[PDB]
């Protein structure tokens, strides 16, 4: 709950009544389905690497 | 940056370059699509000064390069209260022209105070820049980047007879030899959560470069994220 592995909080956490975890995420995102991690919501969301120079793996 | 390597093209999209009266004299992150957000020692001139997002190699072209020019800079209100200190040095540079985002051109993340701050302790960052790689070089060609492992306070104020203040931060190895450098201020230190990245620092100053002893010092952005998001607003 915060206290551990910011409870499960891909990005941000929050202590909510009752020892419950509210989880957060920072803009140009979404908090995925699980309501821990976070998807993005734009097409090019800050802080992440999307070029993977061209392509050069399994993909 | 010095001891550091070669970054892949699209590596740290959210890095810019800063030219004018010199060229690649100081890097940058980004923002917003407006704004910069960079080092006050770099531009307290006021001078015109142009930016350069999508960059990877300075001396060629790779079709990724998007220029625009800075009408407005915001130094931190605070720089230079104290003269020749370098507190608060941190700095906000608006463009004439948005940048269009895609895959070389992509802002950095900025938690709240108290996130940011925490990103800082996992003690683990990265710093780029296309400042000097070598004793007394010139701008490296290609951008730079390195690992630095944050510093205890403690062994931060033994390291100088400059003042460390609570909004500075030491980062670098006991042995010396990895750092960033002349040339790579206003550059981001960024803390990479499980594949996203935030800024934890600007690249600000230090003793020469990678002297064993000694340490890169850092602007504290946690102190920051409050200014910077209030001034960047998009309308
Ligand atoms: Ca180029």
């Amino acid at each position: 709950t915060c206290n551990i592995k910011n409870g499960r909080c891909e990005q941000f956490c929050k202590n909510s009544a009752d020892n419950k975890v509210v989880c957060s995420c920072t803009e140009g995102y979404r908090l995925a389905e699980n309501q821990k991690s976070c998807e993005p919501a734009v097409p090019f969301p800050c802080g992440r690497v999307s070029v993977s120079q061209t392509s050069k793996l399994t993909r | 940056v010095v001891g550091g390597e070669d970054a892949k093209p699209g590596q740290f999209p959210w890095q810019v370059v800063l030219n004018g009266k010199v060229d690649a004299f100081c890097g940058g992150s980004i923002v917003n699509e407006k704004w910069i957000v960079t080092a006050a020692h770099c531009v307290e001139t006021g001078v015109k000064i142009t930016v350069v997002a999508g960059e990877h190699n300075i001396e060629e072209t790779e079709h990724t390069e998007q220029k625009r020019n800075v009408i407005r800079i915001i130094p931190h209100h605070n720089f230079n209260a104290a003269i020749n200190t370098y507190n608060h040095d941190i700095a906000l540079l608006e463009l004439d022209e948005p940048l269009v985002l895609n895959s070389y051109v992509t802002p950095i993340c900025i938690a709240d105070k108290e996130y940011t701050n925490i990103f800082l302790k996992f003690g683990s960052g990265y710093v780029s820049g296309w400042g000097r790689v070598f004793h007394k070089g010139r701008a490296a060609l290609v951008l730079q980047y390195l690992r630095v492992p944050l510093v205890d306070r403690a062994t931060c104020l033994r390291s100088t007879k400059f003042t460390i203040t609570n909004n500075m931060f030491c980062a670098g190895f006991h042995e010396g030899g990895r750092d960033s450098c002349q040339g790579d201020s206003g550059g981001p230190h960024v803390t990479e959560v499980e594949g996203t990245s935030f800024l934890t620092g600007i690249i600000s100053w230090g003793e020469e470069c990678a002297m064993k002893g000694k340490y890169g010092i850092y602007t504290k952005v946690s102190r920051y994220v409050n200014w910077i998001k209030e001034k960047t607003k998009l309308t």
